[PDB]
DNA sequence: ATCTGACACGTGCCTGGAGACTAGGGAGTAATCCCCTTGGGCGGTTAAACGCGGGGGACAGCGCGTACGTGCGTTTAAGCGGTGCTAGAGCTGTCTACGACCAATTGAGCGGCCTCGGCACCGGGATTCTCGA
DNA sequence: TCGAGAATCCCGGTGCCGAGGCCGCTCAATTGGTCGTAGACAGCTCTAGCACCGCTTAAACGCACGTACGCGCTGTCCCCCGCGTTTAACCGCCCAAGGGGATTACTCCCTAGTCTCCAGGCACGTGTCAGAT
């Protein structure tokens, strides 16, 4: 119940919660983590994802389709050096 | 306990498990948002987002191990942003 | 005689006759004086002859509380337990009763659809259940619902289904149920041969007096020129560009698929829904007169000014919650005091709001209220007029709403104003809901 | 090989400069390498996807999947213009 | 042939040879010519401009290297090239 | 043909794939045999290492967690899958002396 | 409908470790590992054919492709397994 | 013949990279990392050569190997 | 001396030492082999380039630890992140 | 000012271009049907947010000593030039012995259908690992 | 030190569900003549790679000497961690009428490869004229 204020929504990126970055770090062997780390991990996730999704959306359109299948993602990764077994 | 002993507890359990972190719904929102830019009006199967999530987690874990090495090189235990900026510069990532 | 009173007893007699034939039936008395009282009757009729045996009764939660309370009637002999919650149930799992022995001790098992579904394992072990009784049959109207799959794992030697609205959507819900009640199971008469033996729908003929007769009237509105422009741009795939000229906070959330029936309904509700979602415009339409660009909004306003001429309290319903929000914004700017209970609001919070709305002293006439809201027992008979600002594909839902104010305690005669717009999908939907009422009306025959 | 054309492209962009002999070599090598990358990509995109032909569409996807960034966004325009002129004429 | 400087015919032949696939369309030779031409033009421009800084009237391997190194796009396509007789 | 040689993998199926994969105009006769005999060797190695892994965890069946571990452990098979990310395979334990 | 080496990957396992199961979702990696190693070798050997300008992928080529993909001592013991087999196939 | 990569040369290369003050144990390490690199490239080159029935490491053999390892080398052929 | 070699495009190792090493490390793979006088040149260019990059990343790795004197730990931290033997 | 690269006109030879077939993959269409659409309901329950100490930790300053850079005079040995010698790269011509292809033949392995043992789960009991004083 | 207590670690017993099992059937892998063509290989020419000599001089080497940097040690104070409590966080299951899907199998057409002739570009040959070593 507001005036100009409508109904706001957070950034889909803020969805990656600080607790989840910490859990990914501890599996990497880290011990004490800083506070300026979280706003840094988010950017590097975003860049990776942007290069992969771009290739998948390309591989799709060429098939005249409009759905990104698993096989489109597996090829993008292989073009980038990372190979995923199991789909 | 004394700060640091429950932390070494966590670097053991998670290195032994193979269950995925990151809630499934938030990642799927993020990917879609990142996608409305390259091509407007596009749908995603479920398996695709699954694969994407698996890969991302691996990337981040690797980055996190090399950013720990870099920090130790400077005689610290806290990993700071400069270590993320040094590691990526040596690996070529944009 | 010698037991209970009228509008019942024969219902127990039907149930006992079913017991004799062992066939399983679907009592469907009009939603009036019966249900809980009649339900226990038959089992209570087991009394001495049969208070021993597995007895199960699945129902929502409010319904669970109610059944339990009612079981405190004449002859409080047989025991009962509300197997509710999780882990706390674990402690009562064995404490409440022995795994197999059922003397007079066995307390009636009263569970919910979640509990029943989530941990059927626990109850799977129990003996062939004498009578499993499912309060709201409509829950099983889909033949692929996971509850149905988990409900077959139970070893049931008898079944029973309580309802008041057997069919709502189409005939396939009758088909899925009939597999449940009876696995074995011009043309109108032929159907009545199969269904006469089991169905027992006693009308509100036995319990008359439904308060002053209600009036349901449809008052159309003329789609304005700003909505026509939006609709054509949406007839094809152009709405985005005509609105993408500013592209603030993304050019129409860079993307628009949707289904024509609901993107054009959203228009016919209020064009702001599209505009807000397309351009960032963090500020609501402040002209407070651009809210008046919607024809249906302007017909609501005038209706309401004429209904304040008398002040009798109104009721407003909608399908979504963005639209109720726009309405609230609009009226709050003028200054009206409003109360609102959608699904987003909490339970105890919404119960006190009613207790205040229902305050004989309080006079916040405008009460916003979603349609699918679970607040049936809201009972705000203080209000006298219901305005269905939208339609509903399944007509029964609307009917429930009608009940929410047309119930006991409404001295003042009630009107209903189903607003709509001509030359659009709103008129299409009205025809659909009308043919669904007709599908159930010939069945009432 | 591509000498004449690379000598011609230079005369058009920088009308008054020359080019040494070792430079021409580097340039020819570059052109040949781009060619090979582009063509290999196009072929692979055809074995899979089940097709015996390498049409224009595959020359475009290949250009998008290997030319990095805006550098591609232009090359695509440049190629579309030239196939349009050739087809219409 | 009709529109560019590069040899649409020869490019086509090279596609026929090397057995890249069974059939080659008609537009396929035409498009590639144009892309290669654009790419060469860009590089030759920056190098000459590089030479316009050094004021050298003749483009030499060093200039090409310098240009590739500076521009943010070519440095990415040309990731690890080691131009013969050049330097950092 | 698989029989004439001691191979267990299918020679014919590999030959067909090579001839139908547009890998070249004319495949010879020995090329299908050699390829089969190398593929078999590689598989045997990986499987043999993975099997040694399971018994340790006290299980008699192999799971992706085992193959990952085996690969990570051995040097050559690692230089080979230098970037591969096996699905649901976890990581190899590593805590430094900074403790 | 979907060709796979599952049948043969379980025969080699039995031969190497007699009494150990493999489980599904685990041969979904072993099949992929074989298909990928096939692809790499064949592609290398084609490039090595188109380069040497010959229209035939023979044994010599497959061998020089093995020596360049499979890394290290694997090569040696693969090369042997393979050559052994070609001589054997020859005297049939 | 690896002691012919003498102390002054390593120092010159290091000032191309950006180094300012060299230590005293950096030389042996450099001499090892050169050897590894040279041992990989040459192996691949000799393979390519033999495949062509020759006895002369030659044009496009080295270039091809260096490409193989992520290091395209324009010129030199 | 930093400035001087940053403007030049000359060779920094002598010629014949590089030849001998390359001949020996080949000997282990094949005996009695020849080498076009252009091959040994390509091999030198490439090697020199490689070493310059390693050194440029080692300098970065030292500035990290607040030194200016490169040390063997640095080369190693560089050749590990970059993924090498 | 000059020696080193340019830079320019010609022979011809080798390419492209043009004109046509029979072929034959691709653009067009219809179909079925099944995962995929925007907006809401209610009930779970486990993860995430917040606040508060307090113990770490990171950072700055200072001092000693040792290992690095610079300088100068020997001593290597690389570079150049020239001479001699032959291995082997490169190319040509013959003729066969590995290949493709077609057709007749049919058993190996493949989609869907069985079953039961090892593996996930533990609760109960039992054992070692912090920590604090 | 030594215990006090908390995380860690077994035994069974549980189901109980996926890892092995079997089985006709289809199509795909064999086996036999052709059917040429692609392969080896024998032989010759002449380029360029290797070995070796003598001389000049530039780069490498060794040793002395000074001082800047690296490393240990200390003290202050910021900010990260662990715990308990209160909110969100997700995840499940349901509406209902729509389409979006994408896959398969339907059908002919215009353009690929194919010839075939015939043009005139380019690779290579040659004379000029400068510009940066």
């Amino acid at each position: 119940g507001a005036k100009r204020h409508r109904k706001v929504l957070r950034d889909n990126i803020q969805g990656i919660t600080k607790p989840a970055i910490r859990r990914l770090a501890r599996r990497g062997g880290v011990k004490r983590i800083s506070g300026l780390i979280y706003e840094e991990t988010r950017g590097v996730l975003k860049i990776f994802l942007e290069n992969v999704i771009r290739d998948a959306v390309t591989y799709t359109e060429h098939a005249r389709r409009k759905t990104v299948t698993a096989m489109d993602v597996v090829y993008a990764l292989k073009r980038q050096g990372r190979t995923l077994y199991g789909f | 306990f004394r700060p640091g002993t429950v932390a070494l507890r966590e670097i053991r359990k998670y290195q032994k498990s193979t269950e995925l972190l990151i809630r499934k719904l938030p990642f799927q929102r993020l990917v879609r948002e990142i996608a409305q830019d390259f091509k407007t009006d596009l749908r995603f199967q479920s398996s695709a987002v699954a694969a994407l999530q698996e890969a991302a987690e691996a990337y981040l874990v690797g980055l996190f191990e090399d950013t720990n090495l870099c920090a130790i090189h400077a005689k610290r235990v806290t990993i700071m942003p400069k270590d993320i900026q040094l590691a990526r510069r040596i690996r070529g990532e944009r | 005689g010698g037991q209970l009173k009228s509008y019942q007893l024969k219902g127990v007699k039907w149930l006992i006759s079913l017991w004799q034939n062992g066939l399983n039936g679907i009592l469907a008395d009009q939603m009036g004086l019966g249900k809980t009282i009649q339900t226990i009757g038959f089992l209570s009729h087991l009394k001495g002859n049969g208070l021993d045996g597995p007895y199960l009764v699945i129902a929502p939660l409010s319904t669970l509380s109610n059944w339990f309370n009612e079981i405190a009637r004449f002859t409080p002999s047989i025991n009962a337990i509300i197997y509710h919650g999780d882990k706390n149930q674990r402690d009562e799992l064995r404490r409440k009763h022995m795994p197999k022995t059922v003397g007079p001790k066995f307390p009636i098992v009263i569970t919910s659809y979640e509990v029943a579904m989530n941990d059927a394992k626990r109850i799977l072990r129990h003996y062939p259940w004498k009578y499993v009784v499912i309060d709201e049959g409509h829950r099983l109207k889909n033949h692929k619902c996971k509850l149905l799959r988990e409900l077959k794992h139970l070893k049931m030697d008898n079944k029973l289904l309580l309802t008041g609205t057997p069919l709502q959507n189409n005939l396939s819900e009758l088909w899925s149920l009939l597999n449940f009640i009876l696995p074995d199971i011009q043309v109108v008469s032929k159907l009545h041969g199969i269904l006469r033996p089991f169905i027992l729908r006693r009308m509100k003929c036995d319990v008359e007096l439904s308060l002053p007769r209600k009036k349901e009237i449809i008052m159309y509105a003329t789609m304005t020129d700003h909505q026509k422009k939006f609709q054509e741009h949406l007839v094809n795939n152009t709405l985005e560009a005509h609105l993408g000229e500013n592209a603030i906070r993304g050019q129409g959330w860079k993307g628009k698929l949707n289904n024509l029936v609901i993107q054009l309904r959203k228009n016919c509700n209020h064009p702001d829904l599209l505009q807000g979602q397309i351009d960032g415009s963090y500020l609501y339409p402040p002209v407070e007169e651009i809210v008046g660009q919607c024809g249906k909004f302007r017909l609501l306003e005038r209706l309401l000014v004429r209904l304040f001429a008398n002040n009798h309290k109104v009721l407003i319903f909608s399908q979504w919650t963005k639209l109720l929000d726009i309405m609230d914004y609009y009226f709050s700017e003028k200054g009206f005091e409003v109360c609102r209970i959608d699904g987003s609001v909490k339970l105890d919070e919404r119960r006190r709001q009613i207790k205040d709305f229902s305050d004989e002293k309080s006079s916040c006439s405008i009460f916003l209220l979603s349609t699918r809201a679970g607040g049936l027992g809201i009972n705000l008979t203080a209000a006298d007029t219901c305005i269905l600002y939208d339609s509903d594909w399944n007509p029964q839902m609307d009917l429930q709403a009608m009940d929410r104010c047309h119930r006991i305690g409404q001295t003042k005669p009630v009107h209903v104003y189903r607003l709509s717009t001509a030359q659009s999908i709103e008129t299409r939907v009205l025809k659909r809901a009308y043919s669904k009422l007709k599908l159930e009306h010939v069945v009432i025959g | 090989t591509y000498k004449i054309y690379i000598f011609k492209v230079l005369k058009q962009v920088h009308p008054d400069i020359g080019i040494s002999s070792k430079a021409m070599g580097i340039m020819n090598s570059f052109i040949n390498d781009i060619f090979e990358k582009l063509a290999s990509e196009s072929s692979k995109l055809a074995r899979y996807n089940k097709k015996p032909t390498i049409t224009s569409r595959e020359i475009q996807t290949a250009v998008r999947l290997v030319l990095p960034g805006e550098l591609a966004k232009h090359a695509v325009s440049e190629g579309t213009k030239a196939v349009t002129k050739f087809t219409s004429s | 042939k009709a529109g560019l400087q590069f040899p649409v015919g020869r490019i086509a032949r090279f596609l026929k040879a090397g057995k890249y696939a069974e059939r080659v369309g008609a537009g396929a030779p035409v498009y590639l010519a144009a892309v290669l031409e654009y790419l060469a033009a860009e590089v030759l421009e920056l190098a000459g401009n590089a030479a316009r800084d050094n004021k050298k009237t003749r483009i030499v391997p060093r200039h090409i290297q310098l240009a590739v190194r500076n521009d943010e796009e070519l440095s990415k396509l040309l990731g690890d090239v080691t131009i013969a007789n050049g330097g950092v």
